[PDB]
């Protein structure tokens, strides 16, 4: 089977170097064209670069002219994205791409068949920070129909992602996780509500099970009706 | 039978090249003259054109000659191709790139057919020497003779005693793509093909495209117009630019090998003999600058061997040892004395 | 450089339903052009190229047209697998920029939101910040405008919203806008007000709290 | 013998440094300041890259 296997995403700093590798297994890597493609959070597609089988020509997008270099090595079958003097705009999911199995030297009409399943780049000066998880208690203003909405405000952490879940994963209906935002501070805010019968405010506990692995952050969050 | 050549009937292209002597000067003709090898004995030379002779673009033929013209492979009867040297030749048969033709002594060979509007001939500096196979340095195969064990090249085509090399065409030139719509330089491409387009405005360098247009150069003579057609191939010639990828193979048999074949060789007239004492007096009269050699028998070799044209007569020292001459091509004989 | 320019930019269709994707590039790319399919968190997938081509193994529900400048996709009869993003790429030349991609969603009823509206905990305003959250939760089509009010003037640029993808089950968006102020701005203020345009209210739904009122 | 000379190759602006191939009497060299006109006019304009 054809595979691809990128690998040296994460987090960078502004202005930093950082350099991409992509695997391949299953196919004669040294006698195919190679692409990189990306995919900012939430944006299109958006073609990086490409390679030929020998290395003898590299084409780029004028987005990244002059700051990233495709290069591989046929030996190793590994393809590499050397990136310089990266830019907040870099935050992208890079993926490794070739066409159909079959060669050329300068010509290709089968763009993009086989793909790898992608590596995160996250351009921030944001340091690993845990986040903080506030209630978002139950009200009158928060009841409609004799269903109430309450949740938890995941805020200020870094990098992406958190995992949130309810009474341990008992609670999944009604939930709503949603997309985090990045901030002007470059910390991470998300959202997680909840919908249940504004009956069971007084006898169902709801807790909000926070887990934000990169700072090893576990927090278990009691959401009650504010008490007047 | 013919159609078993498919290597390099279907797969070969009629290349041009930059012949020396090109009608007045050195221009880019079809016919481009590369690797004239006259190494045979009876005057046989194999010349390796530019131009595909024998195969129509339909397949197979061999009334027909494809030589390529502009861009396109513009193919005709083969009706009066000329091979010449300090005489005219007579060509014998013709090959894809090769044509195996006889011709008389001299310093240039030249080719060309003529396809009736214009000419289209090219010509090359080498010499080109023809010494009989034998101790007779004569001029023309005659008409009897002994023969010889020469080496030749066979007018046959199906072998395959040696191969040569047929990779990509490079990157051809072609001004003719740079036309203009008023506002902007178009590219265009005939079928298939996938041209480069570059500029000396700062402006996108690469431009590898199908039919397509600049983004903001307008002065033709300030742009590059490469053309790719990688769908057929070439010969590994000398004049023409390197593709920058891989050495495509695919070995095309060399239609015309050397074989050690039988040529008639010139018979020297008989020499008249005189016999006298303790000497050997020989009548000779030459047709042809010829080789005389003789030795003595005895202990001593006492080698002679001297060319001789102009008729004379030699005289040697036959003691009772024995002597031993080789006049021409006779068989050797021997002498005593009294 | 070649732009691809694919149009619409968002479509909402039912199982069944013909749906037509047309793209346009800047330059003429002879047929040199191909269609990828991405679901929500996948890779791409190729559906078709050479401008008609349908990839081996895709289902023949999918077909493209065009030459030339402008191309399309159209798949006959869209079943529940097909709602994605579509983008286009032309091949052609390099660089070769793909589309922005159009999105195929499953269209539904409209759906009123319910809105709610959270003030700040306690625990948040110890640390000198203030979020007010709006949840717009379950409604249809994704076209909502959420306005903030503070004492009843406008708020700009002091709030960020996250929506969900399509809800599985129901079809439906959630849309979360968060206003952030700092801990003296929230207190200097009275009432705090959500207000909520959307197609399926009949006219705008404010939702509000006065602060320290429970 | 035989010279066999495979086909030149030409770049229009910046050096192409050669390598030393194991072919017996492999002799290479690189000439700079060439224009080559072929064909079609001229090949490349970088009248001293070349
Ligand atoms: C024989 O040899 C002598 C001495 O070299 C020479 O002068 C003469 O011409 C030769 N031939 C005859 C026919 O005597």
């Amino acid at each position: 089977q054809v595979q691809l296997v990128e690998s040296g995403g994460g987090v960078v700093q502004p202005g930093r170097s950082l350099r991409l590798s992509c695997a391949a297994s299953g196919f004669t890597f040294s006698s195919h064209v190679m692409y990189w493609v990306r995919q900012a959070p939430g944006k299109g597609l958006e073609w990086v670069a490409v390679i030929t089988y020998d290395g003898g020509n590299k084409y780029y997008a004028d987005s990244v002219r002059g700051r990233l270099t495709i290069s591989r090595d046929n030996s190793k079958n590994t393809l590499y994205l050397q990136m310089n003097s990266l830019r907040a705009e870099d935050t992208a999911v890079y993926y490794c791409a070739s066409p159909r199995g079959d060669s050329g030297s300068y010509y290709d009409i089968d763009y993009f068949d086989y793909w790898g399943q992608g590596t995160l780049v996250t351009v921030s000066s944001a340091s690993t920070k845990g986040p903080s998880v506030f209630p978002l208690a139950p009200s009158s203003k928060s009841t409609s129909g004799g269903t109430a909405a309450l949740g938890c405000l995941v805020k200020d952490y870094f990098p992406e992602p958190v995992t949130v879940s309810w009474n341990s994963g008992a609670l999944t209906s009604g939930v709503h996780t949603f997309p985090a935002v990045l901030q002007s501070s470059g910390l991470y805010s998300l959202s997680s509500v909840v919908t249940v019968p504004s009956s069971s405010l007084g006898t169902q506990t709801y807790i909000c099970n926070v887990n934000h692995k990169p700072s090893n952050t576990k927090v278990d969050k009691k959401v009650e009706p504010k008490s007047c | 039978d013919l159609d078993t050549h498919f290597t390099q009937y279907k797969l070969a292209r009629p290349y041009i090249a930059d012949c020396p002597n090109c009608g007045h000067s050195r221009c880019d003709s079809p016919i481009a003259i590369e690797e004239v090898r006259g190494d045979a004995h009876a005057g046989v030379i194999r010349i390796q054109t530019s131009a595909m002779f024998g195969l129509k673009t339909d397949g197979v033929d061999l009334a027909y000659m494809s030589f390529m013209n502009g861009k396109t492979q513009k193919s005709i009867k083969i009706d009066n191709l000329h091979v010449r040297t300090s005489a005219p030749c007579s060509l014998v048969s013709h090959h894809g790139y090769y044509i195996l033709a006889q011709c008389p002594p001299g310093d240039t060979v030249t080719v060309g057919f003529h396809d009736g509007p214009n000419r289209h001939t090219c010509t090359v500096a080498h010499k080109v020497e023809f010494r009989p196979v034998g101790r007779e340095k004569y001029r023309h195969p005659p008409e009897h003779g002994v023969e010889l064990p020469c080496n030749r090249y066979t007018h046959k085509r199906a072998d395959q005693g040696h191969y040569v090399e047929m990779h990509q065409p490079g990157l051809v030139a072609d001004h003719s793509l740079l036309s203009i719509h008023s506002a902007k330089v178009k590219i265009t491409v005939p079928s298939g093909a996938q041209v480069k387009y570059y500029c000396k405005c700062p402006d996108v360098r690469e431009g590898i495209t199908s039919s397509d247009h600049t983004t903001t150069c307008t002065d033709v003579k300030q742009c590059r117009a490469y053309l790719i057609d990688n769908k057929k191939w070439v010969y590994n010639s000398g004049r023409l630019p390197r593709g920058e990828g891989d050495t495509f193979k695919g070995k095309l048999h060399v239609p015309f090998v050397p074989v050690k074949a039988k040529c008639i060789a010139t018979l020297a007239p008989e020499p008249l003999v005189e016999h006298k004492h303790r000497t050997l007096i020989l009548h000779l009269h030459p047709d042809h600058p010829t080789l005389l050699t003789t030795r003595s028998l005895g202990s001593d070799a006492n080698p002679t061997r001297q060319w001789i044209e102009r008729p004379t007569t030699v005289n040697f020292t036959v003691t009772g040892e024995g002597l031993e001459y080789t006049w021409g091509n006779h068989p050797p004989k021997r002498v005593w004395a009294q | 450089d070649i732009q691809m320019t694919q149009s619409p930019s968002a479509m909402s269709a039912s199982v069944g339903d013909r749906v037509t994707i047309t793209c346009r590039a800047s330059q003429g790319i002879s047929n040199y052009l191909a269609w990828f399919q991405q679901k929500p968190g996948k890779v791409p997938k190729r559906l078709i190229y050479a401008a008609s081509s349908l990839q081996s193994g895709v289902p023949s529900r999918f077909s493209g047209s065009g030459s030339g400048t402008e191309f399309t996709l159209t798949i006959s009869s869209l079943q529940p697998e097909d709602f994605a993003t579509y983008y286009c790429l032309q091949h052609n030349t390099s660089p070769s920029p793909f589309g922005q991609g159009t999105k195929v969603e499953i269209k539904r009823t409209v759906a009123a939101p319910s809105v709610f509206i959270f003030p700040p905990s306690d625990e948040q305003l110890k640390s000198g910040t203030a979020s007010v959250v709006c949840l717009l939760n379950n409604f249809y089509p994704r076209e909502a405008k959420v306005q903030w009010k503070v004492d009843n003037a406008l708020q700009s640029g002091n709030s960020q919203e996250s929506v969900t993808e399509q809800d599985s089950k129901d079809s439906t968006y959630s849309l979360s806008s968060t206003l952030t102020l700092s801990k003296a701005d929230y207190e200097k203020h009275k009432l705090y007000a959500c207000e909520v345009t959307h197609q399926g209210l009949s006219s705008p739904v404010t939702k509000s709290f006065n602060r320290g009122e429970c | 013998y035989k010279t066999k000379v495979p086909s030149p190759v030409v770049k229009c602006c910046g050096a192409t440094q050669c390598t030393s191939k194991p072919h017996p009497d492999y002799q290479c060299q690189v000439f700079t300041g060439v224009y080559p006109f072929m064909w079609g006019g001229a090949y490349c304009f970088c009248d001293t890259e070349n």
